[PDB]
Formats: structure tokens, sequence, C-alpha cells
């Protein structure tokens, strides 16, 4: 059954003796079958052959795709056997994959272009990855004007990276465009100013945010990412803006932000008498006057 | 008499180094990188220079050294990879050489056609003295055995590719060889029939073989040492390694990256060594992470107590026996402080909020919540760029765990995933869908199995709603300091890949918590796991505790080899239970198979 193979092949049984290589699980009789084939057949008889027996297909794939050791392929053996065989999906992913390593963003589009081609045979289905390759095309496209008006690296970054890298760097029309052009979420795009903002120091804005009603994340996430790693002047602000909170977290958020006195008076108006006492005791009824946490009562 | 993990390494060691020999006077090395690390678990580096090598080359490096007249190449024999980069590597000095060469390739384990072809329409094949290398197994603990293909996992599941079926099959016909036919071959999953038939294949193929005067002087009888092997495929349960692990080695591996038993941390930075050979790394590895404090604590004034330990003494004798405990006491003191210092590490890794939102929704989905109830928590954790694997680990995990996403939820993941971290990620999402990891509910894929709906589908999915509760999945009430149940390596969830294995091995203790061999009792149950469940009995034609053999094909994770050795000291008894892997596996190492790595930049 090792060599048993041959013995079919010697009788030019060629698809019979490929079926008896994959029974045996032997992946070297497999190869060994598939090179004689390839060398004996027209190329599309070939990918018929080999299109019917899964494992088949799968290592004549694998062998394409790895010819020097890694990295190079061989995209035509791809291209035509997923052409072959109307596998439209495969065949768009190694155009896809060509625009991934395409030096220019015009060219990369192109690939791109080539790839949405072949899902419009087909179109239902194939919406997302349509809608998908349409966004990339666009996104390239905005991100190679940025880097020509702005002078600053944009092109190959996501779209949530994008706005991140407009907003550090002050160019909030702009990162809006990006949000509502590629329809961000709220929650997302919030999570993302206020991380961005934090990056960049901008204290006077993160303050200009804070001045409205609501927030779709709650002002919780303003307040801890504003208190690491920055003010806790600035934190401390948050409170009592914050809806989604429990029982008496609030003083522990002004004592988190080294403001005993204030946490105090909000012991104070929380007719938490014990948690006066504690900080009182952490003062000591005389130190930092004391008197004032104690005039507070 | 039984099988021994030792006699594996002693074998490589001494087929490596016969081989070494056959190369007479000195060589240069040339190592796949992939194999470089399990070599080092059967020959140390000062041995194999005590045999001839001067420098040490990778096959990925291409700057193979001139110096040397001997190019000793080793590599795997079935990639296909390194067989066109070692004929590139012949030329690549055969004409920027000094003298001629003669060049020299050890195949890992054994010489293919492939290779004799490369190597020929390279015009190099007559230039290189070939020789087989059948290392299979790397015993990387007395009860682990493992191919450590770093690849199977990809090869297996992404690309079809049947190889570590193959030479996962030839490992366990070797011990069949040398220690008698497996008396059961029970199994359960695609890959794990594979190997089963594989093995009836390669048994036939050597009655076939003697009787047809081919020798091999003595047949196969079932083996007097061995009661079992248990094959367990792991797209038979991808949840387990999606998972968040919780032991003290499956955080190490979740955090640093163990490889080989060796990891790196910083005080570039340093090679820690993880293996048994460690007193205390024994007790703690295995050990929920909750009680790695305990573990260090009372290990700690257990030394400092016991060199309160006799050195009051002096005669002249009982102080030469103190002072020669005094090299333990200062290996033991050492090993203290390196896994005080890795515990501190990965304590303050498990504090972050990112950690605490990805468990969380982890726990919410692994409990049977509605997947959906986790929808903002996962868009958050993308927004605030948490690192990909950790959010498609998530996602996969959602997918496989409910019978696949619903449409809208989909669409959803889709556009946070591809706007978060790029579009190059339509690739990523459709190998997680190839791997049938992440997919649409109204897929014909995505379905779980049921008794119910009877027909339609042949490859329909592991039911974990049905399995939750039939194989009592979830135990929030298990002891982490004295553990009760393999659930604890979870944390109150029991692997179902292990859960499996016990339906055949612990029967009495499976209907307890709600002696017959094979799967008698739990037909019905392991119906609702994906793939052919089977029970082969080999009986050729012609006692004292058994050895087991629990194989996984696809990769094991370091929590299934934990709840295993918890099950293996149970069965004490009985029982010796080794465990065989193609590679050690993990969430991450999963969706590296997926991940593509070109960004448009």
């Amino acid at each position: 059954a090792g060599r048993q193979v041959p013995l079919l092949l010697s009788m030019e049984e060629d698809e019979l003796a490929l079926d008896k290589a994959i029974e045996s699980g032997d992946t070297d009789l497999i190869y060994f079958v598939i090179h004689q084939l390839r060398r004996k057949l027209p190329l599309a008889s070939f990918f018929r052959v080999v299109s019917s027996r899964p494992t088949a297909s799968a290592m004549v794939e694998a062998l394409a795709r790895n010819s020097d050791g890694d990295g190079n392929e061989d995209t035509a053996l791809l291209k035509d056997l997923y052409y072959q065989d109307d596998r439209r999906l495969d065949g768009a992913s190694v155009f896809i994959r060509e625009a991934l390593q395409q030096p220019e963003t015009r060219t990369a589009s192109d690939k791109l272009d080539l790839a949405a081609n072949l899902l419009q045979g087909n179109q239902k289905e194939h919406v997302f990855e349509l809608g998908a390759l349409k966004e990339a095309k666009m996104l390239l496209r905005m991100q190679e004007t940025f880097e020509r008006d702005l002078t600053d690296s944009f092109v190959g970054l996501s779209v949530n990276q994008t706005m991140f890298k407009l907003i550090k760097l002050g160019y909030h029309g702009r990162a809006k465009k990006i949000q509502s052009e590629f329809k961000v979420p709220e929650r997302v795009a919030w999570w993302i100013r206020l991380q961005a903002l934090v990056a960049k120091r901008d204290w006077n804005e993160i303050e200009e945010i804070s001045r409205q009603r609501k927030s779709p994340i709650g002002w919780e996430p303003f307040f801890n990412q504003v208190l690491q790693a920055g003010n806790p002047r600035l934190a401390a602000t948050f409170i009592p803006k914050c809806t989604n909170l429990e029982p008496g977290q609030t003083i522990t958020m002004y004592e988190k932000c080294g403001m005993r006195v204030k946490a105090a008076e909000e012991a104070v108006r929380l007719k938490d008498t014990e948690a006066w006492n504690r900080l009182l005791e952490a003062a000591g009824r005389n130190t930092a006057e004391g008197r004032e946490i104690e005039r507070l009562g | 008499a039984g099988f021994d993990a030792e006699q594996v390494r002693d074998k490589a060691r001494k087929d490596l180094l016969h081989l070494l020999e056959g190369v007479r006077g000195k060589k240069n090395l040339v190592i796949e990188k992939d194999l470089a690390g399990p070599l080092g678990v059967i020959v140390k580096a000062s041995t194999l220079r005590d045999y001839g090598v001067d420098n040490f080359f990778f096959l990925e490096n291409k700057n193979t050294g001139t110096s040397q007249r001997n190019i000793v190449f080793i590599a795997r024999g079935e990639s296909v990879r390194n067989a066109h980069a070692i004929a590139a590597q012949i030329k690549r000095i055969q004409r920027e050489s000094q003298t001629s060469h003669d060049f020299h390739i050890f195949w890992v384990p054994r010489r293919t056609l492939f290779s004799d072809k490369v190597l020929e329409e390279a015009g190099v094949l007559g230039d290189a003295n070939i020789s087989e290398l059948p290392l299979y197994f790397f015993p990387l603990e007395r009860d682990v055995l493992s191919l450590e293909l770093n690849d199977s996992f990809r090869d297996l599941y992404l690309a079809k590719d049947p190889t570590p079926v193959f030479l996962l099959s030839r490992a366990l016909m070797g011990i069949q060889k040398k220690h008698g036919l497996f008396p059961r071959i029970i199994g359960k999953g695609e890959n794990a029939k594979r190997v089963a038939d594989l093995l009836s294949r390669m048994r036939q193929e050597l009655l076939a073989g003697e009787e047809a005067g081919e020798s091999d002087r003595a047949g196969l009888s079932p083996s007097t040492t061995i009661e079992s092997v248990i094959i367990i495929d792991r797209e038979v349960d991808f949840v387990t390694p999606l998972l968040t692990q919780l032991t003290y080695e499956g955080l190490i591996d979740e955090y640093f990256g163990i490889q080989n038993n060796q990891t790196d941390v910083d005080a570039r930075k340093r090679k820690i060594q993880l293996d048994g050979s460690d007193s205390l790394y024994s007790q703690l590895r295995d050990a929920n992470f909750a009680i790695v404090g305990s573990l260090l604590n009372t290990v700690a004034r257990r030394l400092k107590s016991d060199y309160e330990s006799r050195h009051n003494t002096k005669t002249t004798a009982e102080l030469k026996e103190f002072v020669k405990k005094l090299p333990g006491y200062q290996a033991e003191q050492q090993s203290l402080k390196i896994h005080s210092n890795i515990a501190e590490e990965i304590i303050n890794y498990t504090r972050t909020e990112i950690f605490n939102k990805l468990l969380e929704v982890q726990q919410n989905l692994a409990a049977g919540a509605d997947p959906s109830s986790q929808f903002d928590s996962i868009e958050e954790l993308v927004a605030r760029d948490t690192p990909l694997p950790q959010v498609l680990r998530l996602l996969c995990l959602y997918s496989c765990i409910s019978g696949g996403i619903k449409t809208k939820e989909l669409d959803h993941f889709r556009r946070l995933v591809l706007q978060g971290y790029g579009h190059q990620h339509l690739l990523t999402l459709h190998n997680l869908e190839r791997l049938q990891m992440f997919l649409s509910k109204s897929s014909p894929l995505a379905s779980m199995i049921t008794m119910s709906g009877s027909s339609g589908g042949p490859d329909q999915k592991t039911n974990y709603t049905y399995l939750r509760k039939q194989l009592r999945l979830i135990v929030d009430e298990v002891n982490e300091q004295d553990p009760n149940d393999i659930a604890y390596v979870y944390s109150g969830y029991a692997p179902l890949s292990i859960r499996l294995v016990q339906c055949v091995l612990q029967k009495q203790y499976l209907l307890s918590i709600t002696g017959a061999q094979g799967w008698k009792g739990f037909e019905e149950i392991v119906k609702h796991a994906r793939g052919p469940t089977f029970d082969e009995i080999q009986k050729g034609e012609d006692g004292d505790k058994k050895t087991v053999f629990v194989v996984f094909v696809g990769g094991i994770t370091f929590t299934e080899i934990a709840a295993l050795r918890f099950i293996a000291k149970q069965e004490e008894a009985r029982r010796n239970i080794v465990i065989c892997t193609t590679s050690i596996i993990n969430g991450n190492r999963m969706m590296n198979a997926a991940i593509e790595t070109a960004t448009f930049e």
C-alpha cells in the first residue's frame, strides 16, 4: 500500500492512484501522485482531478503558497484553480493579499478592485465583503489626503486608529469626518475621543466635554482615565456626574484624588458619620486643620 | 517492563549521537528553529560539541558559516518549507565557498520522495549525505509526550494537511511495536478516528509483511502493560483553549509564553526552565493561581524551619551530612525566589480592568448566560484597543458555545474588528470561518447536535447547552485549596475534553456528580459532541496496574494536562496515565493560526 500506489499509476490509473494515496494518509504518497498528475495532464484537467478530492486540492493549495520556504507564492496557480472552480471568495482573498504587498495606495486599491470585481459575479452572500472592500479603498484614499495636508503618517491604520491620531494631533474636524463617514458607533467613538485627549494631555477640551449632561459610556470612564497619569484636580470634577455608581464611592473617589477635605465634605453630605471619623483620624483633629473636617459636622 | 518516557529520550539521544559519530570529523550545525527547542529536551549543547560541532546556525537565518567543511542539516522531512530552504542553502555556499564541501542532512523523522525531488531539481541531491533521524514524541515529562509541531493546529484545521495525523499515528504505532497492541483504541472525533484508522492499517501492513516473507520476526499481540489508548480530537472542544487558563503554568503560557519547557522574563531578557525536575514547580504548575500565594508562603517558612534543622549537631560526621543537604537548600532557595517573582508579575497582570473585563465575559459565556448580554462589554474592549487575539477568542467563544452568532450581532462584530484593527482582517475573519470557530447562526455549519431535529447536517457541532448540564461542566462550589474536581483549573468550569475522558475512566464518579470499558454508560451524552464515537477492539489472533495513554489530536492545554494529572493521582492504584499530543496549544496559538499580519502601511 506504500508503493502499491505507483502500480496503479504505472497503468495510468490517475484518479484512482490518487484516491488510494489519500486513504493511506501518507502525505508523501499524496504529493508524489499529485506531482505525477501535474507533469502528465493539461493543467485544467489536473484541476478537475484535484478539485474532486478535498485533501488533494488542499495540498495542491499549500504547495502554491510555500515554494521556496515561506513568503513566496504561486499566486498564478491559485487564481486559475479558484477560477475554474468558481471559488470566488478564495480567489478574492488572493487579490486582497496582493493589496497588502503593494507599496503605493493606488496599486493597493487596484488589487482591492480586482478583489471586488470577482465578488459581483454572485453579488448576494458577498454583500459584507463588498462593503468591507469598498470601505478600505475609501479609508486608504482619505489617509493619503491626510498625509499630504497634515504632514504625518496615516495610511494603513485602522478606522479607529485614524480617529485616535487625528484627535491626539488636535484635528478634531477631520477626526469627526472619519467617524461620520464610516458610521463609527457612539460608545466606540466616545471611548476613542477620551483616550486620545488623555494621551494628548488636552485637559482643556476634556473639561469642555464635561460641560454636557449625559454620556453614552457614562462619566465613570472620564474619572478613572483622567485620574490615571493625570489631574486628580480635573479627575474629581466628574463626580457627581456619575449616574451608574455604588453607595459611598463618591467618597473614595475624592479620597483617590488626594482631596481628603472634599471627601470628608462628601462623607458628611451622605450622612455617613463613620467615614467622616476615618477621614478625620487620618488627618488628626489638629493636622491639616482637621478642624475644617471637624467644622463640617 | 511498562512504558517509560525515559526510553524515548535515551533512544532519541542515541539515534542522533550515532549519526553525529557517522559524520567523521568536525561539523557546523544548521537547525530548523522550531526544531532547535525540542532537540534541547533530548541532548545538551555541551554534548553536541563533544561530538564535534563548531557553531550553530539556523536554516531560517541563511547565514551558514563557511569555517567548516562538513555542514550538517537538521530539519523535519515532511516540511516543504524546509526542503526548498536546504537546497538553496547548499548552493548559497556552493558558489561562495573555499573548499568543495560534503553536505549532510538528517531528516526528522524520515526521508521523503518530496525531499529527493526538490533536492534533485536543484542539482544538489548527489552532493548531500542523507540519513533518517526518527524522532517522534519529545518526552517533556514522565507523563507528557509531544510531537511538538507548532503549526499542527494551523495545518490540520486550516490547511487540511493530514501530516500531523500521520506522524501521530506512526508514533503511537511505535509504542505498540515495543509494548504490545493497544487492547482498546477509544476515541472521539474525525481526526481521532483517522488515527485509529491508520493504526488499523499499519497493524495489517505488519501482518502482511510477515506473511509475505518480509520476516520482521515477531507478530504483534495485545499488550499486557497497556489498558487502553484514549484519543480525543481538539475540534471536538474548542472552548477550553479559548478560555483564559487559570492555573499557574496556564497563566505563564498565557502571559509569558512557554515553549519546550522554557520561557522568558526580565529578571534582551533571560530564560527560565519550567520542568518537573524542580521540586517546587511540581507542586505549583497544576495549581489554581488563587492558592499559589498560600503554597509559596508554606514552602518559604518550611525552608527556613529546615535550616533550623540539625546544625547543632557537632560531632564531625552529622555536620558533613547537613552540609551536603545544602546544595538542595540553595536550589530550593532560588527556585522559590524565581517563582515568587513570576507570581508577583502575574498577579499584577490579573488585576487590570481589561483582564477582568475579558474574564467577566468568558465567565458569563461559559455559564450559559445570553451571549447577547455581553455585547456592550465586547464593544468596549475593542474600543479600548485591547489586543486582537484577546478579542477574537471571545468572539470564537461566543460562536462555538452558542451554535453560532445571531446575524445582527455578527455584522456588528465584523464591523468592530475591521474598524478597530484593520481591514486586512477580512482575511482573519475568513480564516476563523474556515476554522468554523466564528460563524453565523444561519449557516448550516453552525448548528449544535440535538436528537430532536434529527436529520440535516453531517458535521453538526458540539452542544455546549446540552453538555453543560449533562456532563456537569459548571461547579461554582469548588475548593481551590484542596480541589475535589477537575473544574478547579478554571475556577468553576471543567473542560469538556477531560469530561469526555472521564466518561471512559471515571464512569462512576461521573454519575456521582449528577465498570465496563469503552463509552458504555454515556453513549447518548457523548453523541452530543462533534464527530464519530468509537471503541475499536484489538484482539490480535493467538493483572497489575496498567498504563493509559490519553491522546490529543490537535493540541492540549496545560489546564487539560493539569486536570489529567489530577485524575492520574486518583487512579494511581490501577492506572498509570501518560499524556500524548501533537503539540501544547492555547488560545493565542489558535488565533495566530488565523490572524493576518500584513498591514497596508
